[PDB]
């Protein structure tokens, strides 16, 4: 079941405006939109989904994941966006001509206002540990980067600032194994 | 069920909402080289998953005083990824291409773009000198612009002495901002030789020229990017040797 | 202050025990012919090696250590927990339990994680305290409550870093604390007596570093300077002390100049200048100053 | 299905009309776009098991439930030590169990009793279960400790920990951890609704324990309750709580001092 | 290997019975009346 | 033929122009109680024309600094019409519900709403006090808002300590102002008991929370109401006695 | 084959062409010259068994693996005692296991706990297995000792030693004791490659143990780990190490002070 | 004499199963392509 | 180590004292002109 990712989890944000990816009209021909890690058992945007907590209850996961974006702008506002997944290796890509060598989908703003980037299973081993920290970077998954394909064009008498809601779920080949305790609660007040 | 389309090549996908029909250039699909037309003896390699995928280039801001941009397609992917690496090590090359040009706007913007391919798109020098030593010739960055692209100086003559009006004989598609926001062309391998070097010979080249200028009222968005995605379908490589850059 | 280096490489102390409460005595550095570190091999100092049993660091370790007597149970050497061995800018090591961290802020992981890269990461975002643990961590934050989990021993947090192999990057579940002002490039200093380090002090200083340290005291009579650590292997990069009233140079010290350890100057608007080169870089400075009112 | 899912070999498509990557999210359904309708995949025969992710293998853990103190003094003595049977006293099993609305299961209660300093001296204890409606024992020498028509367990401290099996005994068809209503009729106040959310279908009596002797025993025991769920069925899955617990029978949270579900980052245009 | 044997007259005092591999995911993923096809636009 | 729908229950009808697919909660239709699961002996009454119809509540103006609103559904229709009168006289109650939330705007407005149902939606008190006598508890107008409704104070935690992000497991629907203007959910009877009092127990509750804020340019309309219509499908009542209010 | 090999009756040959004793060793193969193609043998029906020389009967030995100290003081106390699960701490089982490259097996860990002076007082211990990724318990009264969704064993000192069975849980298809590579990408230094040979496919979590009591227990325990291999499969046989071990995770040896594989003799032309 | 009986649902908690007498020695002794005969010169 | 990426044969000095390197036809077109000079370097064959 898809669940709203928390991609805007940075500072200088309140609670409700924390689940929205701001989209504006950039003057330069190519700029970078929001980007985030794929690892669901890692501190970040995946911590806010149900799949992330379920993967937090276990220690090893497998199978493909699905990230579903959704444009919540105006009807007259159009544009194309590039959602590109990159396998492990180097760090986040700097520009679009480097990030477009991986797995990407061109998504245009039409009548249907939702695209679903699938994240394939390109791991060397069968299972990945949700630890993924420091010397555990052997089990990293990659980086999903959202780039501006053409632009966010807007007609006059129309607001030029939209938002994108990111959802996430798991495919049918999703597999979990080895039950453990979560790390979202360490202490507790005497009830 | 005609305005929506999802093209999947490799590990990439392109979804669309406002689309026309896909264009198949000259009614021929891009396939592999048969044994009757081939001439090399060594066996060619076919990755089929590592070079056959959608590569996204940069975006160019469509302004109001814009003339147009163009590209040499066997030379744009000459340095980007496994395709470029595999093309630097080999001497022979033969593939088709799948194109997709993204340009979205609101329902209050107006304009039209002409995106088409021209086999053997030769850039002509601009001048009125007939002496051999001073006759103007285009530089290497003008003939082969690379992954960035080049702009037109006289887009009415396609920078080649041939009028833009008569350029509708080529495999073309329109991007009308009131009808669609993308254009898709599938072009096969078009050459008089079976294989060829993908370094010192570009087979064809894309060109995007705004025929109707971009117009909008004061208050709407002003940054209109032009994004292009290319899939090298049915790629073949032969003659493995040292890697050369240019 | 006794240690002006992040690993205690220069510590000439009188500590002949491993710990003051619950410790075992150290062995002499001349009765250690069994081990490759003794005075029969290194005469004339070489880290400090005489006829004593003091906790020295001759091998370039992460902490000073002595030879303890082997009790047929493995360990023949122990780290010495010296209370007066901390560079000014090192708050100590603390415990780390779980999801509520001691440092509530940004986090960063890397395979090349030294002290100065984490200090610069926390400084480029205007954080007050840095922090690292287990060799691959960089915890930033501005909260004053970083001792919420307890104080850990200094010998417990001696896990080596990943970028450098002469610095302690905390430990497994134990975070070491650092303020972000260390190794910075200039700053308005208004304290009574603080220390000023070179750019990239735990590392070697970069090529082309130039900055201005300013020291103002609201009503001090005259200021006192010092030079605990000074190591320059070149004559092009050099340090200066200037007064900004009429903009004249007081003193110019470089690699070929041995600076005096202490002098007074009847000024209150001293500014420090450090022009580095791009040829040779070895180590920086640890200038300590003092203003008497 | 004993395995997860196999992958069909795919290829590229060059045609108009078929858009599998434009699944609308406004309909309230989940995107059903697979990998075969996208980037070219291969034939993989997956044999990864799905047995561990079932509900009976997920709720088959004991965990701590209750801690009961028994001082048994000489001048400030009580003798007995009752414990209301509820699962909301410790937030681990509570967080694991409050991700559903209605549950139905059995229990495998286990009692681990230790001394203050920690020592297993051969003292025999009496664990009594008082059903709702039965009188509670008042004193170490009361009339209720006869355990006639009442189940009880006699065990020593040097013996292994006792372990009994408990059936499903709620008067409703299933348990519930969230009750959006009131237990009785009448006018409800506006100041302090202390009876809101109370479900009488969960009061499973009281658990008492004493020391079987004649005079006294100057020893402070400390019993621990470990309940293993079995034969469990859950309905209406509910999201997992992201706020720290404050009370036992009330899901109250802090109005100010809110905890974000995800930690903060440096910038939005940065993965690390 | 036999753990299906009970030692009492009551049935709730047994161990975990035969595992059920039933997995209905469509009652949470696609709770819609018009069955959306896989290769089609969800709204027309 | 998918974007248009006309729902008819009793003597009411709801027509639509911009609609998504209807949502059936948990894939189960609301039906009558079978004899196997029932426990009461007296015969229940079934009007089937007088209580099974679309009841329209009030409208709430969607502002720009809005947090959200919620309702207790067996308690909103507790006083409105034949359904409320028939529910005051009876002790037992069992029915499903059909919902429809209206929110229309122009093609120049932007925003999104998340309308969903939560079985046993328990309101949590807001405070940091653990003493039993001062621990904050919600009032009766907060737990049961009536036909009017109640607003959220911290809609990021659903006023219950559970994050709004994870609330997508419930039967939900989106109202995106560029896609549709209504949302429809059909929910059956969900309870651990066959019958129950519709006065001191609410089975579930609707919640509407604007995830994307309402934005528009200066010159368009500013009053955006939120209208909700509810149809109590397959209603049953038992235990006839005196009428009680609350 | 339940027996070794039988011998065929042989005789003498007087003929040219057949040379069974001239097997070339330059080809990399082993000489296949039998006794029947040589000195005249007889008919022997050998019934010596080969069952003991199999791999499952060779690795079915426990051996010492780990020694864990637990002081549990009053002023310098820690409470817990973790032990990284690795086999390279004692050179006997390490020498027996490093004669192969890839192995795959199960375990039968056994824990023998004694006191400092040696005495079995009835103190109950708690043996906890912390998988890789789970938080480690910090203190004898920590939150992690609840053992919810975590396997643990409760046993006393007067009881027999505990014994559990452990499955194959490496993310790869088999274990490996020699990893010719690096765990992650990046630039590798020339001074001290301390991460070379490190295999993340062998970190089997951490093993912790405490004393279940309330206040303290002034006793220094010392646990011993005995791991019995079972269901073992080995690949790519490797020669046996002839040099003394120096470190745990590194096969370092002495450059000077080399140990010869065979002891010295008086002369080469002398058998004794 | 019966030690093939398991007492749990898991299979790794059993004892040593039936012994396998398989002995392929030719993959280490003669890893060559041309099969060298027993009565012949290995090189000609 | 650069020349061994093409077409090569290891030839050892044994009883047979002659090796025969074949030069395959790796041309782009069907025929090559024997001119091969200056601007005719399009029809070159390679280096042994
Ligand atoms: C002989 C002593 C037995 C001790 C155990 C008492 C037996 C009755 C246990 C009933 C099991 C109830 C499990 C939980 C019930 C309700 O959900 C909780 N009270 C509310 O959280
Ligand atoms: C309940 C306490 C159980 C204590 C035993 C822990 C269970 C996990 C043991 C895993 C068995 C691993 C055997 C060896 C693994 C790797 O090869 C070594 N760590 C490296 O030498
Ligand atoms: C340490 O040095 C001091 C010097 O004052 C001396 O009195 C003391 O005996 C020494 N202790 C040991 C253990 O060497
Ligand atoms: C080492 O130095 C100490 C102090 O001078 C002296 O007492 C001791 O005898 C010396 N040991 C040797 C072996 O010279
Ligand atoms: C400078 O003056 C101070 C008086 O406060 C004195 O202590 C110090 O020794 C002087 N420095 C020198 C180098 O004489």
């Amino acid at each position: 079941v898809e669940t709203i990712l928390e991609v805007n989890n940075t500072t200088e944000a309140t609670g409700l405006t924390r689940l929205l990816i701001p989209v504006s009209s950039q003057n330069k021909a190519d700029e970078l939109c929001a980007a985030f890690m794929v690892d669901p058992g890692r501190i970040g945007p995946w911590q806010s989904t149900l799949v992330g907590q379920i993967c937090r209850y276990y220690t090893q996961w497998s199978g493909s994941l699905k990230v579903t974006f959704m444009f919540t702008g105006s009807f007259m506002a159009t544009g194309k966006m590039l959602v590109a997944y990159s396998p492990p290796g180097s760090a986040q890509p700097a520009n679009r001509e480097t990030a477009m060598l991986g797995t990407h989908v061109i998504w245009d703003f039409g009548l249907q206002s939702s695209v679903s980037l699938v994240i394939p299973w390109i791991s060397n081993t069968h299972f990945r540990t949700a630890k993924t920290g420091g010397n555990y970077d052997y089990y990293t998954a990659g980086v999903v980067t959202l780039w501006y394909q053409t632009n966010y064009v807007v007609p006059p008498e129309t607001p030029g600032e939209a938002y994108i809601i990111a959802m996430g779920a798991a495919q049918d080949n999703f597999t979990l194994k080895i039950c453990k305790d979560t790390d979202e609660v360490t202490q507790q007040a005497v009830l | 069920s005609d305005r929506v389309a999802q093209l999947t090549v490799g590990n990439s996908s392109i979804t669309t909402q406002e689309a026309a029909n896909i264009v198949l250039a000259y009614g021929e699909w891009p396939e592999y080289c048969p044994d009757t037309d081939a001439t090399a003896v060594d066996k060619p390699t076919r990755p089929d998953v590592s070079v056959n995928r959608f590569y996204t280039l940069d975006s160019k801001m469509w302004q109001e005083n814009s003339t147009g941009w163009y590209w040499k397609f066997p030379d744009v992917l000459n340095k980007t990824g496994v395709f470029g690496q595999n093309a630097q090590f080999h001497y022979l090359y033969r593939s088709g291409f799948c194109l997709h040009v993204q340009c979205n706007a609101s329902k209050f913007h107006q304009g039209a773009l002409l995106v088409a391919v021209i086999p053997e798109f030769v850039i002509a020098g601009r001048g009125s000198n007939t002496k051999p030593n001073e006759a103007p010739h285009p530089g290497f960055t003008t003939t082969f612009p690379g992954t960035t692209g080049a702009t037109f100086h006289d887009p009415y003559v396609l920078d080649s002495g041939v009028p833009l009006s008569q350029a509708l004989i080529y495999p073309h598609q329109w991007i009308n901002l009131r009808t669609n926001n993308c254009a898709t062309v599938i072009v096969p391998y078009i050459n008089a030789v079976p294989f060829d070097s993908a370094i010192n010979h570009s087979n064809f080249g894309l060109i995007v020229i705004p025929v109707s200028p971009l117009k909008y009222s004061s208050g709407a968005t002003t940054a209109i990017p032009i994004t292009i995605t290319i899939a090298p379908l049915n790629s073949e490589f032969g003659g493995l040797r040292q890697a050369v850059s240019q | 202050p006794e240690c002006f280096t992040a690993n205690g490489a220069d510590y000439r102390g009188t500590q002949n025990w491993t710990a003051l409460q619950g410790g075992k005595p150290c062995l002499f550095w001349n009765e250690t012919f069994q081990h490759p570190y003794n005075t029969l091999k290194y005469p004339n100092g070489e880290g400090g090696l005489g006829e004593h049993n003091y906790c020295r660091n001759p091998d370039g370790d992460v902490s000073p250590w002595c030879y303890v007597a082997e009790h047929e149970d493995g360990v023949y050497w122990k780290y010495c927990e010296i209370p007066a061995c901390q560079m000014p800018g090192n708050l100590g090591c603390y415990k780390d339990h779980g999801n509520p961290p001691p440092l509530t802020g940004t986090s960063k992981t890397s395979n090349k994680l030294t002290i100065q890269t984490c200090i610069s990461f926390c400084r480029s975002q205007r954080f007050k305290f840095a922090g690292m643990e287990s060799g691959y961590a960089c915890f930033c934050g501005n909260n004053p409550d970083y001792w919420k989990y307890g104080e850990a021993a200094s010998t417990e947090c001696n896990s080596v870093c990943f970028g450098d192999h002469t610095q302690p990057c905390g430990g497994d579940g134990r975070i070491i604390l650092f303020d972000t002002l260390v190794g910075a490039c200039g700053g308005n200093y208004s304290a009574m007596s603080s220390v000023v380090y070179s750019p990239d002090f735990p590392d070697t200083y970069a090529t082309g570093r130039v900055c201005y340290w300013t020291i103002r005291v609201p009503g001090a009579s005259h200021i006192h300077f010092s030079f605990p650590l000074f190591d320059i292997r070149d004559s092009a990069d050099m340090v200066e002390l200037l007064d900004g009233y009429t903009h004249r140079v007081l003193a110019r010290f470089h690699g070929r100049s041995r600076p005096p350890l202490s002098f007074n100057v009847s000024l209150d608007f001293v500014i420090l200048y450090f022009f580095s080169d791009r040829i040779n870089q070895a180590q920086g400075f640890a200038v300590l100053y003092q203003a008497v009112k | 299905a004993e395995s997860a899912a196999n992958t069909t070999p795919s290829s590229h498509r060059l045609e108009t009309g078929r858009v599998p990557a434009l699944q609308a999210a406004e309909t309230g359904a989940t995107s059903n776009a697979t990998d075969e309708n996208m980037i070219e995949t291969r034939c993989v025969v997956n044999r990864n098991g799905v047995l561990e992710t079932t509900i009976n293998h997920f709720f088959s853990r004991s965990g701590l439930v209750g801690v009961v103190n028994l001082t048994d003094g000489g001048t400030d003595t009580t003798g007995y030590a009752t414990w209301d049977i509820d699962i909301m006293g410790f937030v681990q099993l509570r967080r694991k169990c409050e991700m559903f609305t209605y549950m139905r299961f059995n229990a495998e209660f286990t009692f681990v009793t230790t001394t203050k300093n920690g020592e297993a001296r051969p003292y025999m204890l009496q664990y009594m279960y008082v059903p709702p409606g039965a009188p509670k024992p008042t004193g170490r020498d009361a009339f209720q400790w006869q355990t006639a028509t009442n189940p009880s367990v006699f065990v020593k401290l040097t013996d292994p920990p006792a372990q009994v099996s408990v059936p499903f005994m709620s008067p409703a068809s299933a348990y519930q951890w969230f009750y959006d209503g009131y237990p009785t009729f009448g006018q409800h106040p506006e100041t302090s609704n202390t009876t809101y959310g109370l479900c009488p279908n969960n009061m499973m009596g009281t658990f008492a324990v004493r020391v079987v002797s004649r005079e006294a025993s100057q020893l402070k025991l400390q019993t621990r309750v470990y309940m293993k769920l079995k034969h469990v069925r859950a309905w209406v899955p509910r999201p997992i709580r992201s706020q720290p617990y404050l009370l036992k029978n009330f899901p109250n949270y802090d109005s100010s001092k809110i905890t974000n579900s995800a930690r903060d980052r440096s910038s939005i245009k940065q993965a690390n | 290997n036999f753990t299906n044997i009970n030692y009492y007259k009551d049935s709730y005092a047994a161990s975990a019975t035969r595992q059920d591999f039933t997995q209905d995911p469509k009652k949470f993923t696609q709770p819609v009346l018009d069955s959306i096809r896989e290769l089609s636009a969800p709204l027309n």
